[PDB]
């Protein structure tokens, strides 16, 4: 269907690609080495209940005033 | 939407029912225009009665 040509990438000689850099010493920056960073939220889940009970509780009571 | 009542949004609000405050003004204008008339017409009354007998 496609020529050897094609699927090898190259017509005649293959060329030399430039290997990725490391950084020694410290750990790889790429989009998906970013949990080392940033992993899921673990340090405010007891807050999070607490806030969310109260949200919903004066929520509701200036909604019900308004409406009244 | 647990406060309101209403999944949707509020309700008894809306130009409909927000027009009900300025018939309400205009309502107690008539009223007190028709008021004063039937006070001063009473008040006349009584002072006709009471100029004539006392
Ligand atoms: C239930 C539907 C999902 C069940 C299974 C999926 C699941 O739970 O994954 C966890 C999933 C994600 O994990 P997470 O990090 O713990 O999320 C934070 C919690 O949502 C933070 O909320 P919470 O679960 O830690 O506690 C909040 C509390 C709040 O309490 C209240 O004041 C609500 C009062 C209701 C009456 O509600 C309750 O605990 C029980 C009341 C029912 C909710 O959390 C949920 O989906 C459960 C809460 C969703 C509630 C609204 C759903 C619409
Ligand atoms: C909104 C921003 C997305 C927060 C994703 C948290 C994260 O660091 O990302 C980490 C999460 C998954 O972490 P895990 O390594 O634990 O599987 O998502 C990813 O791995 C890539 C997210 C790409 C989008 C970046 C924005
Ligand atoms: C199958 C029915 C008949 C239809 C046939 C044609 C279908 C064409 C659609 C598929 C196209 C795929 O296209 C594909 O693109 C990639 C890019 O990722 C090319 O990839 C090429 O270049 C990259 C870098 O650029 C090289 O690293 C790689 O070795 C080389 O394969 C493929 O050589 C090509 O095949
Ligand atoms: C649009 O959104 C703005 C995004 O901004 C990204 C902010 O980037 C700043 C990151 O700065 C640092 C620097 C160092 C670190 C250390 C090395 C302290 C983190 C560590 C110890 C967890 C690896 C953390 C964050
Ligand atoms: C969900 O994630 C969204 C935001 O992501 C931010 C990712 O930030 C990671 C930043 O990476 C770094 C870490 C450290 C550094 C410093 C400069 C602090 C490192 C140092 C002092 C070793 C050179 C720089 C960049």
């Amino acid at each position: 269907p496609l020529p050897n040509a094609v699927v090898q990438g190259y017509t005649s000689v293959r060329g030399p690609k430039r290997p990725l850099d490391h950084f020694y010493g410290r750990t790889p920056l790429n989009i998906d080495t970013l949990w080392h960073w940033v992993k899921f939220p673990h340090r405010y889940d007891n807050l999070r209940f607490a806030v969310c009970f109260w949200a919903f509780l004066v929520s509701a009571h200036f909604a019900n005033k308004k409406q009244r | 939407i647990y406060g309101r009542g209403s999944l949707y949004g509020y309700r008894f609000d809306g130009e409909i029912h927000r027009q009900e405050a300025q018939n309400v003004i205009l309502y107690k204008e008539k009223e007190a225009q028709e008021m004063a008339v039937v006070m001063e017409k009473l008040e006349k009354e009584i002072q006709e009665w009471l100029k004539t007998m006392e």
